[PDB]
């Protein structure tokens, strides 16, 4: 059985969906991983290909490689989980209690051996995945930590961002590993990122307000910018195409899909709760599929 | 023993964890109401109408694990005073909706933060909630020693950490909790949970804190040491806070994941159990004053009423004023009468409110001490202490004590005295009229004769205290004046509380008194230094008083007659709290005033501003003659 | 057990006296403070001269002996009242002297006599003391139930005892306590030691000291009886009386010699002990209600306030209140779908104000009943309890519940009701607001629908007891009209208190109401024929409620639903105490007034006296819609 | 909640701008919403909400014969007793042009809707009468392209130095109600013996018709007055301007104050406790508007140089009756 709130849905390279989600109310207050090989027959558990319990809620995931599960854990945990032999259970491979407070934010770094974690305790952390230890901890920040985000192509550049107000683009090959980066004038708090998947240069930010914005590393000023949404943009996901559309989530319940120049392409109101997470088909570069606190899984089909 | 709780921000189970930090130790147990991470609309369709439940069920606990055992805590996505006007009123919404929560529970505590400078709206929300009914919970706020931003890693390149000093900035969240405490007009349910970092801030950032609410401090794992053996242990100086806060005495919350794996979390609270075992023990006066920190006493109206038995009982138990009244009476005999004398010589010897005896007999053994000879007069207005005197001269002392029922302003007395006693002292020395009442008896001592005591001086230092600000504020009476409380001093022992500057001598007394005209007012201007920034709440007074020569008594922290409790320090509030800051002077005034029926003391704050004059004419407070 | 007392009025060693009647069994000591002998002279010399001691010593006992284990009495030579001025004189001066004593030594208890008609003088003095100072003893007056003039033998030949009965003059002695105390203005510090006689008076006589305010109740050894084994005991009418005065709860008091010389002093209050232990056991209201006598509260805002958690806890718990509801529910299933249509026919059920949840389960449990099929849905406005609620349909009731969090007022409802249920009832019936909730929810229920309840009636009775009129006078507050206490009704478990007249109806509702204009407003004159002589001080509501045919709820004395414990009787005081006397009417009006915003009573007495209208306007009293 | 006295409808009907700056209102109005052409086939139905005792319905019935074109008039009252004076002018004057209608403005059900709904419902600190509630609850009776007249009202604050007024304030302490609620309450006041500390900020605005798909009429608003002398600060002076329609305007702002109005004089709201500024400082005061279903009230808190008291809290001191 599957708890109400989904978390996170993310395709692997061969068309398979991983599914996460939390239970926010009532007595247990847990999470749960799901593996659905057919997606369209997401979220129904009876046919599902693997499904776990995990001690505490889902605040975030993101897979490892082909086989690999890493969470972002209530309990302060950041944990993974390893696919099975047969990928018919899922089975803990570590978990860290190394954060003070909620971990809300998790993310692997591009070769695959590292991952970035965010707290509401403020903190960021780097991990060796191989020797399930954190290397790094870092308290860039002054309020709790919203989003991290690897480089596509750089195992020591990421992107973060929190309620302090600051953007911070990262090297751990400097002294002074975060730069403080964004807008000429500070405007409302940065709630999510994206890099762009072509341009390892540019990236996307969401705000509490509404807007999404496109900023050049290059020029440390914000290209171009549109009010989107009508209230907070939780999510922000660049399709697999050559020239990438984007897909924009939010607390006002809807999708977007927004072209380079930030431009609706196309809009869902197919959820009746808040729009947690966005992932796009490997196969059927069109299919997008989305999942909400309504546990719906909404498969769109996007022009 | 100490009073501690876990905070957690994550509870799967309800039943499960409560157990499990019991079994750790733990007394309570600080939790979310709500999953911390369950935003709620409440105004925009569809995400307005998710079907319920918002929350777990009370059924889950008992009534009286709600009321004993959890202390609530605010969501941590409620920002009510966030610059997005929508999520100001979700916050506004769901501020309330976990407020009234817990007080539909029953919670005894619920935590909010203060996290950043502006608080104005969470603020109002709270006020409003307070203002709205009759339910229970203290509200902690968790105010952190060191602002998040004055803390972090100086990791960023192009906006570094600022090397220079500032006095003020590092007090920057005192004002955050001061600012909040004002908005919401000092009720007595906002308290301060105190929030320890692994760096502590200066002395003086700390400091700041003393005599505000402190109900409890939140110690992070991670600011803990490891010792020899692996151990959780707190640095010296952190010690030193344990220290002063178990003096004070709060509740200690341990926040944060275990940070020592080789042990559980009991390791933490056990260390802090070390500490409190390891404190010195209560001397003799912090174990009488033990129940009686900051409790305000009306002073006692020493001659329009009677003592009652039970208080000269408690009294006559000190173990240090008396054996220093009979030194006296013993260095004065010998002075008076030569050896050759000795056997021919009667020193006539007058206490003057003898209450039940105990310096009547403190004289008789002065002179078997001495080897000198007295005759004795117990003169007493009390006719109830009377009656324990009359049954002491016929089964004990005889005609050796003459016992007297009267004033001592009023009896005509057979003969003159060689020595008056008396203790007629109350805690700012003069407050209960001991300079009138020796003066009308100043007739009948010789005109070598010498009164014990031979002088008194008060003191005054200026004091911080929004606790005792508030005890003041409470003393509100119907079918009086609304300020009245204000206009009158308590006697207290204080405890939640900061000296601003050290106690300077107020008003001098001395006996006998030959002053060819003789006045017993007064006015006196005093001059504090303060070096730190607060507000000042009122004057804690004092005194000392010279018995005989070189035998004195003392209530002046700096000069305290050690085990003597029979005098606390005394209280005198000013209506509206003042600001001061670093290097200011306080300027204050006192008058002693009088006419025939009653004396009074009347007072103002002349600098860094101006207080109304308090206390004119003895509108709120007079002593009767 | 029994608490109780020694009378003595002979001490000569206080020490072996104490130990002496503690032995026995006494849980203190009545005795002289002063020997009750001893006339002292305060104005003419030489007399007033007189050397001392005054008295015996406080150091005779401890702090807490005196505290807990003696009551002072009044010395017999003290007459206030006299003829002559010079005893009238010395009387004023040693009865303040003996009250300032006891004062000193913080004696709990003191006992004067009321042993004739005119105690002005008395009452003076003794006002004046408790208004001078700081203390803390009760005062008990000795009062017979029959004056020792009204008790002499006939025994002299020109003085004959008057033998035809006069119903006022027996109760002289009752008019002696009412004056003194209205005199002293009603001192919640002056109480009634009441002394029985050996022959009691008629009842009437009795019955007039019900409600007022008995500390104590002294007993003669004389008035006891002697069995076949010689052991005291007393008369069946005497024991009537020890079981109205233990339920009352009061203090005994021995006083008198030893009249059975075969046994010692403990063989008295064995009987007591006896007489204590074989009283009838508190039945299950009797043990809810235990801590609650006379406890004033203030009435639930029924919708302008949500019920905390803990609140439903305790009422959850009523044995009879929901089994009556799941047996109405039951019928009316019944009566509305027949046998053949059983299993075709689904009964839609709304519970308005649904709570936690238990009159869902009890519609549940009455459709398994029955054996007929329900669809239900649970309306309630409070979210906490909503909360309750879907953790409820979530885990158990599944789909076959709808959940509903709004006001039943506001509700669009997507079906009609074949019947509605509310528990919607305060002690007064209509006094939360169910007219006017039922009303606004009505258009919901199908034009054949029941209600359950289907009927309320509220009932009105008034009362006797100066005890309620003191706890309703200490209720003022500060910043309020100084007489809104007694603008305003109060839930209270009547206990000390006289009922003068049977309850009469007083406002009825009836659901649904399909009056072509609803009005909900009500005048009611009501006209209470009593029969004795007494003092009003206020009246006792009561209800009566129609669940379904012959299912009822009541709390009304005469008809009261056994173990119900849900609902204690309402006060509704006035601000004046009135004197009726046998045989008069006592009228008073009540209206139910609303507008737009809230609901409220206002009332007046019209005979035998009119009295203020009371609450005009809801100025101290208003019901929040 | 109160029925205004003949005597205080009486002061005001003399103010001799106030109608004639309505008139000028409606005459614009009616212009616009009818052409020439139309001029003796159009009748515009013309609704005043709060008639008292009729000076805005004859205004309206100037308003027609000056722009030469037909109404059909409602006049709703609350006022019982003004609905006196009302009905005999109908029956005396007006005739079936006017119809009176008595009752509450949130109440009425129309017969039909209107083109214009007409309204002086405004207090000194603009809707502190309740205006906004009072026109929402009226406004589903407006034709979809319906005017409101007023159509904006905006209110504002200035800081005000004057130990007077403190102690005028201070001198409004009664008996048996919180010793300190003078403080907690607005007054209408003559502002006199004071001095302005700085120039007055806009506070509240407030629209009609208000086609918000939520309406929400509460508010919450930061004001930081600049200030360049020392003094000490005993209260802010309230004021209003207010659009009546388009270029028409009635304003009793210092600055743009209407000359010869006297229909309103300035607002006071107090502060417990005087505080001291600075030449240089920087004054920031906090004003909310407040409701439920009931009343409506102000809530106020100065946050710098120093911080007051949060005032009337819950509308524990001060309410305005729904
Ligand atoms: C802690 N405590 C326990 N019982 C108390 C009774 C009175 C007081 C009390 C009340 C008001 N003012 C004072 N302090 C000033 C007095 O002058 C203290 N002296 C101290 C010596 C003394 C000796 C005999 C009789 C009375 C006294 C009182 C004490 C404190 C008590
Ligand atoms: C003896 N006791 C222990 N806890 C109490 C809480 C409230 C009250 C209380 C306060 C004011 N009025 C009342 N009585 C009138 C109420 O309508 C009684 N009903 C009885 C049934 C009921 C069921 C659920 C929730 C509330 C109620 C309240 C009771 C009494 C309590
Ligand atoms: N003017 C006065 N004349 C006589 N007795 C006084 C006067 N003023 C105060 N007293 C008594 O002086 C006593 C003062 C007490 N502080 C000392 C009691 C006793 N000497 C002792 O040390 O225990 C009280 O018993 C007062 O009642
Ligand atoms: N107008 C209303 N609409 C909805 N609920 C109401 C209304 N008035 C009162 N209530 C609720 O009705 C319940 C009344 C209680 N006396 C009964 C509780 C529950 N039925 C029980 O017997 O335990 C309370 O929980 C109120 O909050
Ligand atoms: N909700 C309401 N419904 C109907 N009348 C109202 C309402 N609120 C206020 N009023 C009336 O509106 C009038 C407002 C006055 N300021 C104007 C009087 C008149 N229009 C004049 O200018 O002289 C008063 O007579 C009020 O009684």
């Amino acid at each position: 059985c599957m708890e109400r709130q989904l978390e996170a849905a993310r395709y692997r390279s061969d068309g398979a969906l991983l599914l996460g989600a939390s239970s926010l109310s009532g007595r247990c207050w847990a999470g749960s991983l799901w593996l659905f090989k057919d997606p369209c027959a997401a979220p129904n558990e009876g046919f599902c290909s693997a499904g776990v319990q995990t001690e505490a809620g889902v605040a975030d995931l993101t897979w490892v490689g082909e086989r690999g599960i890493l969470v972002a854990s209530d309990s302060g945990a950041v944990e993974l989980w390893e696919l099975d032999e047969n990928e018919t259970l899922i089975v803990s491979k570590f978990c860290k209690y190394e954060h003070d407070d909620i971990v809300s934010t998790v993310s692997v770094l591009s070769s695959g051996t590292q991952a970035v974690s965010g707290s509401k305790d403020i903190c960021i952390k780097v991990w060796d995945l191989a020797q399930q230890v954190v290397l790094s901890s870092y308290r860039a920040h002054a309020a709790q930590v919203t989003c991290v985000a690897a480089s596509p192509h750089k195992d020591s550049v990421f992107l973060s961002c929190s309620e302090d107000n600051r953007i911070l683009l990262w090297d751990t090959r400097c002294p002074k590993p975060a730069s403080q980066i964004g807008c000429s004038a500070p405007g409302y708090l940065p709630t999510s990122l994206a890099w762009h998947p072509q341009q390892s240069e540019v990236f996307v930010f969401g705000d509490e307000n509404g807007t999404v914005s496109l900023v050049d590393t290059k020029s440390t000023s914000c290209v171009l910018s549109s009010a989107v949404h009508s209230q907070c943009v939780t999510g922000l996901v660049f399709s697999p195409h050559s020239v990438p559309f984007l897909a924009s989530l939010s607390e006002d319940c809807s999708l977007a899909v927004l072209d380079s120049s930030l431009s609706e392409l196309f809009r869902s109101q197919a959820h009746r709760d808040f729009v947690r997470d966005a992932t796009w088909s490997p196969l059927n570069h069109s299919l997008l599929t989305t999942v909400g606190w309504d546990h719906q899984v909404v498969h769109h089909v996007v022009p | 023993r100490v009073s501690s709780g876990r905070d957690l921000n994550c509870v799967p189970e309800i039943a499960d964890t409560l157990g499990a930090v019991a079994k750790q130790g733990f007394d309570f147990l600080c939790m979310p109401v709500f999953h911390p991470r369950f935003k709620r609309e409440f105004i925009q369709e569809p995400a307005k109408n998710r079907p319920g439940p918002q929350t777990r069920s009370d059924l889950l606990l008992s009534g009286r694990d709600w009321n004993t055992l959890i202390v609530g805590k605010l969501s941590p996505w409620i920002r009510p005073d966030s610059k997005v006007e929508k999520i100001r009123r979700n916050s506004e919404a769901a501020m309330l909706q976990e407020l009234n929560f817990g007080a539909y529970l029953g919670l005894p505590a619920f935590l909010l933060p203060l996290n950043q400078e502006d608080n104005t709206n969470l603020a109002r929300v709270l006020t409003n909630h307070i203002h709205t009914g009759h339910h229970s919970s203290m509200f902690w706020m968790r105010v952190p020693l060191v602002a998040p931003e004055d803390l972090r890693d100086d990791i960023i390149e192009n906006a570094p950490t600022t090397h220079t000093e500032e006095y003020s900035g590092e007090e920057k969240t005192w004002m955050w909790w001061h600012n909040f405490r004002t908005l919401c007009d000092y009720s007595k349910r906002i308290a301060v949970a105190l929030e320890i970092g692994a760096d502590l801030p200066s002395n003086h950032v700390i400091d700041r804190w003393l005599g505000e609410p402190i109900k409890a401090a939140i110690l992070p794992t991670s600011i803990f040491l490891t010792n020899k053996k692996g151990f959780p242990v707190l640095s010296k100086m952190h010690q030193r806070l344990i220290f002063r806060l178990l003096k004070l005495e709060v509740q200690f919350i341990i926040t944060g994941t275990n940070h020592h794996s080789e042990k559980e979390f009991c390791s933490y609270l056990q260390y802090l159990e070390y500490l409190s075992q390891n404190r010195p023990p209560p001397n003799a006066y912090e174990l009488f004053a033990k129940g009686y920190e900051d409790y305000l006493q009306s002073p006692l109206q020493p001659l329009m009423d009677n003592l009652e038995s039970q208080t000269y009982e408690v009294f006559e138990k000190d173990p240090i004023k008396y054996s220093q009244y009979q030194q006296a009476i013993y260095k004065c005999l010998l002075d008076r009468v030569p050896e050759e004398e000795k056997d021919t010589n009667v020193q006539v010897l007058m206490v003057l409110g003898a209450g039940r005896g105990p310096l009547v007999n403190a004289s008789l053994r002065a002179a078997k001490q001495a080897d000198r000879r007295i005759k004795l007069y117990a003169v007493e207005k009390n006719p109830n202490a009377v009656v324990t005197l009359e049954n002491w001269q016929f089964e004990e002392w005889g005609s050796q004590v003459t016992v007297v029922s009267s004033d001592m302003r009023e009896w005509v007395a057979p003969e003159k005295a060689d020595i008056i006693v008396s203790e007629l002292l109350g805690s700012f020395a003069d407050n209960e009229l001991s300079p009138e009442c020796l003066d009308g008896a100043q007739h009948f001592l010789k005109d070598d004769g010498v009164s014990i005591p031979g002088e008194y001086t008060s003191f005054l230092a200026p004091i911080s205290s929004s606790k005792l600000y508030n005890e003041v504020r409470a003393c509100r009476e119907k079918d009086r004046d609304p300020e009245a409380q204000f206009e009158m001093p308590y006697v207290v022992r204080l405890h939640n509380f900061h000296q601003l500057s050290a106690p300077q001598p107020c008003f001098t007394f001395s006996h006998p008194n030959r002053d060819p005209m003789i006045d017993n007012n007064r006015y006196c201007t005093l001059e504090f230094p303060v070096e730190v920034n607060t507000v000042l709440h009122g004057f804690a007074g004092y005194f000392e008083t010279v018995l005989y020569q070189d035998i004195t008594l003392s209530i002046r922290p700096e000069t305290h007659s050690p085990g003597m409790f029979s005098w606390f320090p005394i209280l005198f509030p000013i209506k509206q709290p003042i600001t001061v800051r670093e290097g200011q002077t306080i300027c204050v005034r006192f008058w002693r005033c009088s006419n025939s029926k009653k004396v009074w003391y009347e007072w103002a704050v002349t600098a860094p501003v101006c207080s109304a004059i308090h206390n004119p004419t003895g509108r709120s407070y007079t002593i009767g003659l």
